[PDB]
């Protein structure tokens, strides 16, 4: 999720 | 000013990198990615060492135990896993969050892990059992960061609800409440909290006095939870990634931007500072997928  | 220079680019993840962290013994760099994998690299030579697999969905963070023997990872699969780094074996799966696990950290003793999740809770887990000790009603929106202080007696957490809270580890009680707050961490001395907010600002807080001492501006951070750091091995700097694809380095005291590090081709989501050398690692999102290692004389 951190990359979205 | 420092003079960081690109030393190595580490390619190999096949999707956005989410987090990079140096082992406390300074020998390794661990990287996690939306590709569900953890990779381990030599800290000094950038040499690929091994991949560690087992999560069912992408990973948003990883953290090392104090002895550099274990790693914990936080995944969209709603679990954390504890890994023996030398064998690559999963030792425990930490189950109980009801949504993506976003952030994690060991305490200094390394008998506890703290995690934060999109389920808006902070959980404290026992390393040896892999079972949850406490679930804290911590925030009213996803939890962006969790970090123990230098003796493990405190936990700081932040969230998209705009709050930063400080917790007593042993009891789970909230001791203090300090735009979405996208990152927090205690300083190496134990005295300050560095907090990032999705209004392009980093702020240095004296948490005993409950006051903001310094603001750092100049970078772009409006959308992602980017890691930031205190760099204390050479000059005293604040280091962060940025959505303009650069690493920013500020003077902690003067708040001036002292260097920006150029080369990534997407958002620099994660930076880490080496525990003893003047080395920074940085990693970027989907249009880049690489980790860069940078070295300075101060």
């Amino acid at each position: 999720a951190r990359t979205k | 000013k420092p003079n960081y220079a690109l030393k190595f680019t580490l390619a190999g993840h096949t999707k956005a990198v989410s987090s990079v962290k140096f082992s406390p013994n300074g020998e390794w760099l661990a990287s996690s990615s939306a590709d569900k994998l953890i990779k381990i690299w030599g800290a000094y030579d950038g040499k690929f060492e091994k991949t560690i697999s087992g999560h069912k969905l992408g990973i948003s963070d990883v953290a090392w135990s104090s002895d550099s023997n274990l790693l914990v990872s936080a995944s969209d699969d709603k679990t954390l896993k504890i890994w023996d780094v030398s064998s690559g074996k999963c030792l425990k799966t930490l189950k109980g969050h009801s949504n993506y696990v976003f952030c994690c950290n060991f305490n200094p003793q390394s008998n506890l892990i703290v995690s934060g999740s999109f389920d808006e809770s902070v959980r404290i887990w026992d390393v040896k059992t892999g079972k949850c000790l406490k679930t804290l009603p911590a925030h009213s929106d996803p939890v962006s960061a969790v970090h123990f202080n230098r003796d493990g007696s405190l936990i700081v957490s932040s969230s998209y609800d705009g709050l930063c809270r400080i917790w007593d580890t042993a009891s789970g009680q909230c001791l203090k409440t300090l735009p979405p707050v996208s990152f927090v961490k205690f300083s190496p001395n134990g005295k300050y909290i560095l907090a990032a907010t999705l209004d392009n600002t980093l702020k240095l807080w004296d948490y005993s006095k409950g006051k903001c001492l310094k603001t750092y501006t100049g970078h772009k951070n409006e959308k992602y939870c980017i890691f930031a750091n205190f760099s204390v091995t050479g000059g005293k700097w604040i280091v962060s990634g940025s959505e303009d694809n650069l690493v920013y380095i500020w003077n902690l005291q003067t708040k001036e931007i002292v260097q920006k590090l150029q080369g990534h081709t997407d958002v620099v989501i994660s930076t880490a500072c080496h525990p003893t050398e003047n080395i920074i690692a940085s990693a970027a999102l989907e249009n880049d997928k690489t980790i860069k290692l940078w070295k300075s004389d101060c």
